[PDB]
């Protein structure tokens, strides 16, 4: 009668408590999602930074990113777990502007239709978006050689324009600068238009032989975190 | 291939259906039939409802 | 009469609507459980001080002001007078810790989540009606707020006039203890808070300049602050002088500028409870 | 291009023979049926405790013991009577998909995002057996009894288990999507489930092969329950309208849908005289279904967040309804 009772309430109380307890933890972790194309950026940034779940602390701040494992699928209606997460990390071959995977256009367009599905995702109307372009040099190199043309694959590299306010690596090509911020300029394209400031899109010129990715994760995670909070009162 | 498909096919067709009236009748005789015990059809009395 | 029904009449509406107001925004915080935050736990606080204000000392003062004589007993005007200090005191200091509040959740966003909790919450709460009472009830009801003057002891004696007498030590303390230091640590998280947002906005014009992708913040902040400091600085300014000065203020200006003062409690809920979470509640209620 | 001229004819057979076994539709029958009229539901219970959204949830064979997943990790077991929390499991995996606590009482399994289906024996809190074998997401998995499961994944293929023995005795392949969820039958002899593509297809668990494919809907099922007769079932579909389908006429009977919700439904339960069809909808609220009429007759609504689980017990008691609001409300 009565043991029963109080042997239900004993329970609930250290169940609360340990719930507690995991709660204090909990709340001060920051989820991420590595999505991106599966054959570009998984390995070199994983390594420098059916599912695979990483933890990486920085300044004292405890981060966890979660590989989706390369699940073979068109759709994608595990992505509606994702819904709470801090970030979704996009990793884009930006030097496979050529290349074709039955095959895509570039695997550009690849990128930038799953780029385009995911921003304008349901589930995923307010995560915002840390964008990498992955094999930096190997973009270059592709420039720099005759041999393949931006504009034969894409059709509106030849009508673009580099931008007056641009900020260009100390020692680079006009040519490979043109190419990078084209690359960039479509996925900021498609990103600023469907979003209405509830989320932004971060890019990132990103290289296998840079080892800072973790700090840049950390400033757009800390960025993206303060722009949610000025939004959230009437603020910005 | 293919021959895995129409061979499911053709072992799916061969069925009998009966006549969508008799379903519908089955169904309802049914629902007609154990609607006393059903508690959230019919509400229970507060004594007998053991969340409230 | 007509003057006095006209007066009747605006402190009968100033009541209303602070009543309303403050009994619609604790009833939606209590209902809806998606509404129970850290933040709106302090605009619970806040709700609460106001809606004491509104039925406590608005409609006794009214009454005061109106019969220009105190009806009740000296225990009451006593009584009175530090509920008055209590709900000022309570109202202002909530109004700086859901300010500090805010600066901790911009400035510092990876710390916030464990820096701010339920449970800490209720202990500043707490700790600023702790303070609140100590610098209303303490010093009103055990007498050491009183003047010497002659007005001052023959309003004392005379239970029939309830007015404010204060010492000069007494009135710096507690305008200090209620406005003044909530006001300077207000406008440095605001400032700070600010700060940040046009960081943002500079980022947001780097990062998006060339497609369209401060007047939001500065629209905001001006609601926030100028309605605290427009409601309460000339109270608190002539509070210090009228004790600094003895015939610089008189009593009907001192009435005035401690009445647009507390217009503030009904002003609160406007400022503080126009999320789309808080309209959605608010028209689900009505 | 022989064999798919043969496809196309035997389906165009099978929808001949549909339309011609088709003599008057449920509606037709049930117009004379007096409606259940207006229904109440109130919440009784309200389960607090879970950390982050709850996605799945499953009554016990006794009424008062119901588990829940949730993302966060845990696998919180409950007391409906008492609103007492029994047990609180940890996860390996964060992501969990489903649960489902065994009718024998013993064994709670729950699968995610991870292919690994994790089963937990009660009364001994450890992870009894580890089932691995797929290659994509859990979406659903019951219990035939305390030693066979059965589990729906992210892969096309479902399977049937051994928990003994840890390995798939006969695999339920043929499909074309990722199943989202699955449903047993009163009798454990057949299962059905619905998948992203709009087939939702009946199983026989003994032989191991398909039996019946029923194509009505326009989108992705994600939701799936039999009739407490066992004789028919309903689906909730990824657009607005759920549907009944029946095992034996092998065809759509009535469809629930109406032109104020544009939403998805997202789980499905019936009463357990099968009268009413409480349906969870991607709309924060839950609408209740008169399965005979499909006239609406309640609407279950307090959630802030979209519904993804809900559940009816065994004797029709309670109604639970599981949103991504970390709370379980319990109606009655
Ligand atoms: C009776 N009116 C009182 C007089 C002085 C005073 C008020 C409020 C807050 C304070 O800190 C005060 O010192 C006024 O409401």
């Amino acid at each position: 009668q009565r043991n029963e009772e109080k042997a239900q309430r004993e329970a609930n109380k250290k169940i609360e408590k340990q719930l507690q307890k995991d709660k204090q933890v909990y709340r001060a972790t920051h989820r991420l999602l590595l999505l991106g194309a599966g054959e570009s950026g998984k390995s070199t940034i994983v390594k420098q930074m059916g599912i695979f779940e990483t933890k990486f602390q920085v300044d004292k701040v405890n981060f966890h990113m979660f590989d989706v494992g390369g699940q073979r699928d068109e759709r994608r209606k595990w992505i509606q777990c994702f819904n709470d997460v801090t970030a979704i990390i996009f990793v884009v071959a930006s030097s496979s502007y050529n290349m074709v995977i039955d095959n895509q256009t570039n695997r550009l367009q690849e990128a930038l239709n799953l780029f385009k599905s995911i921003w304008n995702n349901r589930w995923l109307r307010t995560i915002s978006v840390i964008l990498f372009l992955n094999k930096q040099d190997l973009l270059a190199e592709k420039v720099l050689a005759g041999k393949s043309k931006i504009e034969d694959y894409f059709p509106e590299f030849a009508r673009y324009t580099t931008p007056e306010d641009a900020t260009p690596e100390p020692g680079e090509d006009p040519r490979v600068t043109r190419a990078k911020y084209f690359i960039r300029d479509e996925f900021l394209r498609i990103s600023t238009a469907s979003g209405d400031g509830r989320h932004y899109c971060y890019p990132h010129f990103t290289c296998a032989v840079d080892t800072e990715n973790i700090r840049r994760v950390f400033n757009d995670c800390r960025d993206i975190i303060q722009r949610m909070h000025l939004r959230q009162y009437e603020l910005l | 291939q293919a021959r895995k498909l129409v061979e499911q096919l053709k072992m799916e067709a061969n069925i009998d259906r009966i006549k969508v009236s008799k379903a519908a009748a089955d169904l309802m005789a049914y629902c007609e039939a154990h609607a006393k015990e059903d508690p959230l059809l019919t509400p229970v009395p507060a004594s007998e409802n053991p969340f409230r | 009469e007509v003057w006095v029904v006209g007066m009747g009449i605006v402190m009968s509406l100033i009541v209303l609507a602070i009543v309303f107001g403050n009994v619609l925004v604790i009833t939606a915080i209590a209902k809806f459980e998606r509404l129970q935050t850290v933040t709106n736990y302090f605009i619970t606080s806040l709700a609460c001080a106001d809606l004491v204000m509104g039925l406590a000392v608005v409609p006794f003062g009214a009454a005061h002001i109106l019969t220009k004589t105190w009806t009740f007993g000296n225990f009451w005007c006593e009584f009175w007078t530090s509920i008055d200090v209590l709900c000022v005191t309570a109202s202002i200091e909530t109004l700086c810790v859901i300010a500090v509040d805010r600066y901790f959740a911009i400035t510092s966003p990876f710390k916030y989540q464990s820096l701010l909790t339920k449970n800490k919450a209720r202990v500043i709460i707490l700790m600023v009606w702790i303070v609140s009472g100590l610098t209303s009830f303490l010093p009103i009801q055990m007498h050491w707020y009183r003047a010497t003057h002659q007005e001052a002891i023959n309003c004392y004696a005379e239970e029939t006039c309830c007015d404010f007498f204060t010492n000069q030590a007494y009135a710096i303390a507690s305008s200090i203890v209620s406005f003044y230091v909530p006001l300077v640590i207000m406008v440095f998280v605001y400032s700070r808070v600010f700060q940040e947002a046009k960081r943002q906005l500079q980022k947001i014009d780097k990062s998006e300049g060339r497609f369209h992708v401060e007047h939001k913040a500065l629209k905001t902040l001006g609601i926030i602050m100028g309605t605290f400091t427009l409601c309460w600085l000339p109270f608190f300014i002539v509070n210090i002088v009228h004790v600094i000065q003895d015939n610089l203020i008189r009593k009907e200006v001192y009435i005035l500028l401690n009445w647009i003062g507390y217009v503030n409690s009904g002003f609160n809920p406007l400022i503080y409870c126009r999320s789309p979470d808080f309209r959605i509640a608010f028209q689900e209620l009505l | 291009d022989q064999l798919r001229q043969e496809a196309e004819q035997l389906k165009n057979q099978i929808r001949d023979a549909r339309k011609a076994c088709a003599d008057a539709t449920l509606s037709q029958i049930t117009n004379n049926i007096d409606p259940v009229g207006r229904i109440q539901m109130r919440t009784r219970r309200t389960l607090r405790g879970h950390l982050a959204k709850i996605y799945a949830m499953h009554w016990g064979t006794d009424s008062r013991l119901l588990v829940s997943a949730s993302q966060d990790g845990k696998l919180i077991i409950w007391d409906s009577y008492t609103t007492n929390k029994v047990h609180a499991i940890p996860l390996r995996s964060s992501w969990v998909m489903t649960c489902a606590y065994a009718p024998s009482g013993n064994y709670v399994a729950c699968g995610g995002l991870d292919n690994i289906c994790s089963i937990y024996n009660l009364k001994t809190v450890r992870v009894s057996r580890e089932l691995a074998g797929h290659t994509g997401y859990l979406s659903c998995c019951r219990f035939l009894d305390d030693n066979q499961i059965v589990t729906s994944s992210g892969d096309t293929t479902c399977a049937l288990w051994d928990i003994e023995t840890g390995q798939q005795t006969t695999t339920f392949t043929g499909h074309t999507g990722d199943v989202m969820s699955l449903s047993l039958a009163p009798d454990t002899r057949l299962f059905v489930s619905g998948a992203c593509d709009a087939s939702a297809k009946l199983w026989d668990v003994r032989e191991g092969m398909c039996r019946q494919t029923f194509t009505g809907h326009e989108s992705d099922i994600n939701a799936i329950c039999f009739f407490p007769n066992g004789n028919a079932f309903a689906t909730g579909s990824d657009d607005a309208t759920c549907r009944l389908f029946d095992l034996r006429a092998d065809q759509e009977l009535m469809t629930y849908s109406h032109d104020n919700i544009i939403c998805g439904i997202t789980s499905v339960s019936f009463s357990k005289s099968g009268r009413l069809l409480l349906a969870g909808y991607d709309d924060f609220n839950c609408n209740v279904w008169d399965a005979l009429k499909a006239d609406r007759a309640g609407v279950l609504a307090g959630h802030d967040n979209r519904v993804s689980c809900l559940g009816v017990t065994d004797d029709g008691m309670a109604v639970a309804t599981g949103s991504w609001d970390s709370f379980l409300k319990i109606w009655n």
